[PDB]
Order: structure tokens, then C-alpha cells, then sequence
């Protein structure tokens, strides 16, 4: 059994069957806890849950076919199974906090995509929307081990460590040396020679992050607010190493709205990028153009992290959830709508040994195993 | 105003 807790914005019932629009305290989700989930993922006013059985359930706003349920207008208030994938065992669903498209990776390495089709982010050599998941034919001959989705582009990496990107080319987020939109997955040849094991994609004028099995972090794309981590604000269309993170043991990378986050094996969290509304967690709202340790979590061994648009969540090895950032919709879980300028213990989870967190655009998830 | 802030539609 897995107990699932949700809070934050719920205007389009993206919390899966709760009453109220601003859930300011983590609330037990009976619909999601009954599913026995291995992963929850949050998009733009949307929520996806992958179960141990390998099925995918979705809820929230259904505009642009972002839920993959065959519809494209209303909202689905109860987690509904993505029946298009019922003949596969899904391992992970990739979606950005401000995303209207998503991908699913099966245990045998197949990738499906669905949702908004703009700029070819779905990867079907086209710009068509997909109300239901569709197999990405271009990735069929490759054993895909991980996936990631931004708001306007997507990524996948092979078992051998090669990274593919596709979608909107503007501001260099795909990393192929130009700014051309790719309607199909294209291998980032610059990163040949590194075994990429993780990738993260941003939103709007987006950055992209990549992590290698040697602990090296690379970044490329839009440079606004220093989210590339190399100072200043200049963008680039070729992967560049973030030298500050070398030797730190980075094991997880994420991209919020205009900011980046890294977590190391020893439990340290680094953030950098746009500082507005305190999404970085350093106590101020100024920008941070090179990665900086979140001092409010020092001494706490963080084992998992999640980023929303303007908020983050971090889980300690002892099951405590810390939150920082904006709170217009209660997504901080401090019982109010007041911003957490620094990492703050979340309410209502004492006795629940949380192991994993997830975030949508303005909502938050925590669950146990 | 932040371009990445949701609006509570109800």
C-alpha cells in the first residue's frame, strides 16, 4: 500500500477528488492511495499516476488533450485510466509543471507521447495534437531508459547513454548547434562520449539539463536569469559543462519555471536561475546565476526533490517534507497562502514516512512506500 | 504578474 497526499491548486480538480480550490494542508487522497502508485507526476493543472501494475491514471484539466484520455476540452475530476496504454506496463510518465504534453516510457523501452503538438514536441514528424498516446516510431530501434518533457520540447536517453531531443528549437534548447525546430528525435552528437543518465527540460524560453554517469552536469538553451548556471544571461545551443557542480555527486536534476535544481548523493540541494517569488529557496527573491547550495537544508540528507513552477519540495531520509517558494494557491502546505522564503517543514505529514514528492504547476504531492 | 503563475479559475 502507498499513501498519497496532495495539496495546492485544485480549480480543475487536478488533486483527484478533493473539495475546495486552495488546499493549503496536505490531504490524504483516497483515489490515488488505492491505486498503489510507483510515480506521480504533475503538469499544468494536471496529475498523472503510474501504478505498480503498470497502468497510468490522469486527472485535472483536459484542454489540449494533455491527459491523453481521448478528450480535449473539459476536466476529469477523478483519476481515470489511460486505456490506450492498457496493453503495456508503463514505468514512468514525463511532464513539465507548466506542460500540456507528456510522454510515457514502458519497461521494455517504448515511448508514447500525447497532448499539445506545437513545435513537434510529440515527435511524430509533425505539429499535430494527440488526444491519445501514440508510439514515437523514431525511437523504436532504441532501448530508452529515461524521458523528460519541457513545455515546448522533449527528451529521451538510451541505455547506452545517447540523448535525443526534439521540439521547439528557439533559443537553442535542443542542443544541436542551431535554433531549428526538430519534429523528430535527433541525437545530441556533442554529448557523444558521455553516458547521459538524466535529462531535464524547462518551460517558456527554456533551458535543458543533462547528467552523466561521471557526475558531470551540462546545460544549454535559454540563458535568462542565469538558469544555465554559468553566470550572466547568455544562451547557447550546444551543451556546456556546469563546472561548479563538478565533483559534487549530482544524482538528480530538475527544471522549474526559469530555474534549475540539482540534488547530490550526499543530500545537498543546489538551485539557480530566476529568483522572483522565492522559488530558489535562498531567503531572497534575487536571481542566482551560478548554482548555490540551499543553506536552509544543510545537515538534512535530502533523498528526493520535486519542482513546480514557483515552488519546490524536498524529502529527508527520515520522511520529512520541506517546501519553499510561492503560495498563491496553498502549494507550500503551511496552512496559509504565505510564501516560504526558506525551506519550511510541511504540515500534516507527521507519522507518514514520505519517500517521494511530485509537483504540478501549482500543486504538490507526497507519497510513501 | 508572473507568466508562469496559475490563475484560480474557481
Amino acid at each position: 500500500r502507498t499513501k498519497v497526499f496532495v495539496w495546492g491548486l485544485n480549480d480543475k480538480d487536478q488533486l483527484g477528488g478533493l473539495k475546495g480550490s486552495k488546499i493549503k494542508v496536505p490531504s490524504f487522497s483516497e483515489t490515488l492511495s488505492a491505486l498503489n502508485v510507483v510515480q506521480v507526476a504533475g503538469g499544468s493543472k494536471s496529475l498523472f499516476a503510474v501504478t505498480v501494475e503498470g497502468k497510468v491514471y490522469a486527472c485535472g484539466e483536459a484542454t489540449n488533450g494533455r491527459l491523453g484520455l481521448g478528450i480535449s476540452s473539459g476536466t476529469v475530476p477523478i483519476p481515470r485510466q489511460i486505456t490506450a496504454l492498457s496493453s503495456y506496463v508503463v514505468k514512468k510518465v514525463a511532464v513539465h509543471s507548466g506542460g500540456r504534453h507528456a510522454t510515457a516510457l514502458t519497461v521494455d523501452g517504448k515511448v508514447f507521447s500525447w497532448g499539445e503538438g506545437d513545435d513537434g514536441k510529440l515527435g511524430h514528424f509533425s505539429r499535430m495534437n494527440c488526444d491519445k498516446p501514440r508510439l514515437i516510431e523514431a525511437l523504436k530501434t532504441k532501448r530508452i531508459r529515461d524521458i523528460a518533457c519541457g513545455s515546448s520540447h522533449s527528451a529521451a536517453l538510451t541505455s547506452s547513454g545517447e540523448l535525443y531531443t526534439w521540439g521547439l528549437g528557439e533559443y537553442g534548447r535542443l542542443g544541436h548547434g542551431d535554433n531549428t525546430t526538430q519534429l523528430k528525435p535527433k541525437m545530441v552528437k556533442v554529448l557523444l562520449g558521455h553516458r547521459v543518465i538524466q535529462v531535464a527540460c524547462g518551460s517558456r524560453d527554456a533551458q535543458t539539463l543533462a547528467l552523466t554517469d561521471e557526475g558531470l552536469v551540462f546545460s544549454w538553451g535559454d540563458g535568462d536569469f542565469g538558469k544555465l548556471g554559468r553566470g550572466g544571461s547568455e544562451g547557447c545551443n550546444i551543451p556546456q559543462n556546469i563546472e561548479r557542480l563538478n565533483g559534487q555527486g549530482v544524482c538528480q536534476i530538475e527544471c522549474g519555471a526559469q530555474f534549475s535544481l540539482a540534488l547530490t548523493k550526499s543530500g545537498v540541494v543546489w538551485t539557480w536561475g530566476k529568483g522572483d517569488y522565492f522559488r530558489l529557496g535562498h531567503g531572497s527573491d534575487v536571481h542566482v546565476r551560478k548554482p548555490q547550495v540551499v543553506e536552509g537544508l544543510r545537515g538534512k540528507k535530502i533523498v528526493h526533490v520535486a519542482v513546480g513552477a514557483l515552488h519546490c519540495l524536498a524529502v529527508t531520509d527520515s520522511g520529512q517534507v520541506y517546501a519553499w517558494g510561492d503560495n498563491d494557491h496553498g502549494q507550500q502546505g503551511n496552512g496559509t497562502t504565505t510564501v516560504n522564503r526558506k525551506p519550511t517543514l510541511v504540515q500534516g505529514l507527521e507519522g507518514q514516512k514520505i519517500t517521494r514528492v511530485a509537483c504540478g504547476s501549482s500543486h504538490s504531492v507526497a507519497w510513501t512506500t | 504578474f508572473d507568466e508562469d503563475k496559475d490563475e484560480d479559475e474557481g
